């Protein structure tokens, strides 16, 4: 796909320029205080999302962004006859240019339905395919922000939170797209439902095909033990919480054999059907179990797991305590919630995006900081992760991916 | 606990732009801070301690030297960090006479060794010990006790080194700390003779083995040079041994005027905290640098940073 | 003075117990996640401020607070007639029991608080206040800029994180700038009064030198050059001219009275320089502490008074252009300053948005200002607590 | 103003102008007459500026007098005594009010035992220059307070500063010695105050 590769800044706040070269897998960005780490992340998040109307609220001269596939976006701020203008020029020659006062008027109309400028921006970014890759933006103020959101948000619906955060931290701030734990829970429920429905379709297909193969092939001590082990393992799984009578069927079949060639084929296709159902159960629940194993490697006195009951039909997703109690995901602390969101963003279940995390060491103990990046990279999503951190316990073991930022101050 | 690992600390070295120094303990940090602030009171060197770095290995957990060697080996070539360790008895020969195979400060890519056994061996100049004991004294019979102590200190270094060598031969380094008491010491004409007291809290096997090692090592230490002898004395052992030696000389020379007052002052000196003595010696040692040519310090280390 | 020395917690949130013993100068609390660091800071801040009406919103059994001077306060949450009552018992034997529901009603309206403050003012429980730095300083500062600020921000934060949260009273950077301007005006007026004093004093001093019986000119030259090149001087800065006139009249014309007048003039110049330095002592100490951290800029004044940041090109910028970490550095250095309010400084997560080179020096530069206050911090970073491991406190609560 | 005080300046009058144009149509101009709080802040700023100029002039006068005095009777002492008594008993010299003691020390120094007369006349000239610069600095404020206090009967607008608090307090002063803020004035007194400040030199040219 497309990953960012180079950001070229010119006279941010009329005093410094910057040029950062990235990796396609992991970029651990560190620097001094006030170096421009949060500003760099804001620039990248605005460029990748295609929210070019943010750039009327930044004082600059020229911003060039190079991706991995070669597409270059050049944003230039000019001042013609005391009137300031933003001109966005791509690498294929396609370009747009608008006035800063026009952009401020569009933002004011948003404060009250697309404008002409918003429609033109959307047309320009849609016809040029500027929105191939999303950008999940994790701000530094997310801990108080979700408490504010939980007192009155999703990736697609974050208008109020983006408006409040842009009011507090200036209008250059990108939209707050990082997933809430409610969004994580809903996505988990949908993935469980999709896996169950695929399992049901597989049950129907395997039942019909197995009946055909049995009836066609109709016209051993180790096999019974192997089928016994497979039926015991099938009965002892959480995924079989709607029907768990495999050992009884195995005992009935064994008693049918024991009371008195072609039956050997039925035995081996029974073993093969059990193996195929068990493997399709693992395949359909692969991402969920991998993600929950990544999360439960951090939590101490509880573990996240799912449960199915035959009376209800709502699959319960939440925290499980060693005493058997069940609690939803909102009873987590702040650090556990941060782990949950930052691990869902690096999961395969999340959307294709560029994961921008600002200060990942917020509200995390030193034991969790040493393992966060390892557990994010162990899911093998293939993302490009850009983190702006101050913690050496986060960045340990990844000194090949560390990027130092040193902006150049220009005198006048 | 709330502390960095080896790898996290190495990453911190990559991130930080300060000039850093890594020593084993906090006492070394305090002493080196006084040393640095004497030459440059506005210096910005930050001193870390390997004692406050967690190690996953159980053996490396409490082996400060192994932590420093491991860290220095893994970042060999960095510019902003220097290392200091304690030489201990390394590069010393015990072939019937004490011989120093280095006779200078070790240097290997910002890794340095103390000239003596440890950092506290810089305090073993007689003038520093005098000044420090004079400043920190009961102030009853200080002048005569200091004069007697100044007489004893020349030959006492052989006794102290013999005690340290006897401790390291049986690997019971902390044994003379609780075994030998100031009352066992006798003040002679510049020398001392720790009589084997019949009554001891420790078992007789350890006491007998200790005196066997002491007797077998004492003529070898006697034949050695005095200057070489003052550097092989264990840093922690020597401080306590001097505290007892001063308690003994104070009671020996002050009992005639008042036995009870001398005993109270001697016990008071013996009850002085080790930290108080080391800090007073450190301040005196800092003050004597640049005044006397016989006072040493890791000049190469300061020059390097 | 009076410093917190012991806090005991029994069945707080009906969940755990914890007894912590403190030092009187610096305490570095650390622990695992959910260990109750923030709850401990809230309990300490509510006890020290005397805001006992917060304790109606906390589920607990008994909270004991011991100060340094021996004053002991025991707070209990009793249950009588299916109603919860908060009982505060001093070491003097005086006590007050009040209902939880009345406190909740007074909170929803915003009488009982008047009785509470009468009890507090009677027993001097507000002898020393507490400055509370929360873990959400940055977004709260961003919210409030878009004691009245203390009241409104306290209300908004108690709206979000519950009503047990103490009153936010750390110095905001706008308050810091305003108080810096006020200190500059006071120093200017003190300099004016000092000039009027030394004016009338030096008249009779020269009058005294009427009948009393080289390098002095160089020293007067140095003093006039230093005073003329001083930023604290903005007006009547022509001492070089009158020095040149004086040396010209000397070279044109020797009396001992001339040398005595030179002595009087030199003493007046150096004394005005000494008062000019001593008037701006606190402001220069605070800005010297701040400018030891900032790398490519410098907070400075230059007089209407202007307080801002000098850049190496000479350009000026307001304090609002600073980053998050630099603003937090400003607030935490102002709280430990002598010009800051005398309180117990409680900081929750001081390592937020700070580079490690600043985290290593934060506690050193706060304690080196000789404020004498007690600082209690809860941190996750070992670089905050390095060099001060004697004051580290590890809390391991007993979960029930 | 009663509507405003139950809920403004020359430059910040948006709510008042909105209310006035709501009540009387949008042809009505902006409410530019000042508030008494604006008058109080302007008075404090003018007092501070006068003090700063007084300090600068004192430094310059000290420099000039020391230049004049080197490399060089009874009636001079009487005039200096009268000047010291006037400056000691002046409200503006609350920051330093020890001139008569200075005069007595000078008189005792002379009295215990030409060239001294030159020092005497330059000291008298320095005191006269300080007294005139005080009147020069406070001319607009004294003229405004003389215009205002010509109407007030049982109170007078006055200024008071301290070395305890460095904030000069301006407000109503009673003959019994009480101090009150300017908000305790009635409607007519406030109207007179605003109309005299609008015609004063302290206000902006309009
Ligand atoms: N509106 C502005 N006008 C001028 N300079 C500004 C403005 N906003 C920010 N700056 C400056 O530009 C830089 C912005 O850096 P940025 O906000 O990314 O810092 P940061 O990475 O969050 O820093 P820290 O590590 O201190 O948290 C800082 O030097 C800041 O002082
Ligand atoms: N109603 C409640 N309010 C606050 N905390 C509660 C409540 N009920 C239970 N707790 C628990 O009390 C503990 C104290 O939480 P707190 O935020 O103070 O933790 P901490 O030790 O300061 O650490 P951290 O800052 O990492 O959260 C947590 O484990 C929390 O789950």
């Amino acid at each position: 796909i497309r990953t960012i590769s180079k950001i070229e800044l010119s006279k941010i706040h009329n005093r410094y320029n910057l040029t950062v070269d990235f990796f396609n897998d992991l970029n651990v960005i560190h620097g001094k205080n006030g170096a421009g780490k949060s500003t760099l992340i804001h620039v990248i998040a605005n460029i990748v999302n295609g929210d070019f109307i943010r750039f009327a609220f930044l004082i600059f001269e020229e911003i060039k962004a190079t991706y991995s596939d070669g597409l270059k976006i050049v944003i230039r701020r000019d001042k013609i006859d005391e009137q300031s203008f933003i001109s966005v020029t791509l690498s294929n020659g396609k370009y747009i240019k608008f006035a800063v006062g026009e952009a401020m008027a569009t933002v004011r109309e948003i404060e009250s339905v697309k404008s002409m400028l918003a429609m033109d921006i959307d047309k320009f970014v849609k016809e040029n395919e500027l929105q191939k890759v999303r950008a999940s933006y994790f701000p530094a103020f997310r801990t108080m922000l979700e408490a504010w959101s939980s007192s009155s948000r999703s990736s697609f619906y974050n208008r109020k939170a983006s408006a409040f955060a842009r009011e507090l931290f200036g209008q250059f701030l990108p939209s707050i797209n990082y997933p809430s734990p409610m969004e994580i829970e809903d996505r988990l429920r949908e993935e469980i439902r999709r896996a169950q429905l695929g399992i049901a379709a597989y049950e129907s297909r395997t039942f019909s095909e197995s009946f055909v193969k049995v009836f066609s092939a109709l016209f051993t001590g180790e096999l019974l033990k192997e089928i016994e082990g497979l039926a015991i393992a099938q009965d002892s799984s959480i995924k079989n919480g709607y029907y768990a009578e495999y050992s009884k069927v195995y005992e009935e079949i064994r008693s049918l054999i024991n009371r008195n060639n072609s039956v050997s084929g039925a035995l081996v296709v029974y073993r093969d059907a059990l193996r195929d159902r068990q493997d399709y159960q693992e395949k359909a629940f692969s991402e969920i179990d991998n993600y929950m194993s990544s999360v439960n490697s951090f939590l101490e006195d509880k573990e996240m797991a799912y449960d199915f009951d035959l009376r209800r039909k709502y699959p319960k997703v939440g925290l499980k305590f060693p005493d058997g109690s069940w609690s939803p995901i909102r009873v987590l602390s702040s650090g556990e919630r941060q782990l949950l969101t930052m691990l869902y963003a690096a999961s395969k279940m999340g959307d294709d995006a560029i994961v921008l995390i600002d200060q990942p060491e917020i509200s995390l103990h030193i034991d969790w900081q040493e393992d966060l990046l390892k557990r994010m990279l162990s899911q093998l999503s293939g993302r490009q992760i850009i983190v702006c951190t101050h913690s050496p316990s986060i960045a340990t073991g990844y000194e090949d991916f560390m990027i130092n930022i040193s902006p150049e101050f220009i005198s006048s | 606990s709330c502390a960095y690992t080896i790898d996290s600390y190495i990453t911190l070295l990559t991130m930080s732009s300060k000039k850093r120094l890594l020593v084993e303990g906090r006492h070394d940090r305090s002493h080196l801070y006084q040393l640095i602030y004497k030459f440059n009171p506005a210096s910005k060197v930050k001193i870390d301690t390997a004692q406050d770095i967690k190690a996953s290995d159980k053996a490396m957990s409490k082996n400060n030297r192994l932590k420093i060697e491991t860290i220095h080996s893994k970042v060999k070539g960095k510019d902003n960090i220097s290392f200091l360790c304690d030489r201990a008895f390394r590069e010393f020969a015990f072939n019937d006479q004490i011989e120093d195979l280095l006779n200078s400060h070790y240097c290997d890519d910002s890794l340095y060794w103390t000239l003596g056994h440890s950092l506290e061996n810089y305090f073993f100049n007689p003038s520093i010990i005098i000044d420090a004991f004079q400043f920190l004294s009961p102030s009853e019979y200080k002048y005569k006790a200091i004069e007697l102590f100044s007489e004893l200190i020349s030959s006492s270094f052989a006794v102290l080194a013999a005690v340290s060598l006897a401790a390291k031969d049986i690997d019971k380094a902390g044994l003379p700390a609780a075994l030998i008491d100031w009352k066992d010491i006798v003040i002679n004409d510049g020398t001392i003779k720790l009589i084997r007291r019949d009554s001891y809290d420790i078992d007789s096997a350890c006491v007998d083995s200790f005196f066997n090692a002491f007797d077998a090592v004492l003529p070898r230490v006697i034949a050695s040079d005095v200057g070489i002898c003052s550097r092989v004395v264990r840093g922690h052992t020597g401080i306590l041994l001097l505290q007892k030696l001063f308690s003994a000389c104070l009671y020996y020379v002050g009992r005639e005027d008042d036995a009870l007052q001398a005993d109270s002052s001697a016990n008071y000196f013996c009850n002085l905290s080790e930290l108080s003595l080391t800090t007073a010696l450190a301040e005196s040692w800092v003050r004597k640098i640049g005044v006397l040519e016989d006072v040493y310090f890791p000049d190469s280390l300061l020059k390097n940073i």
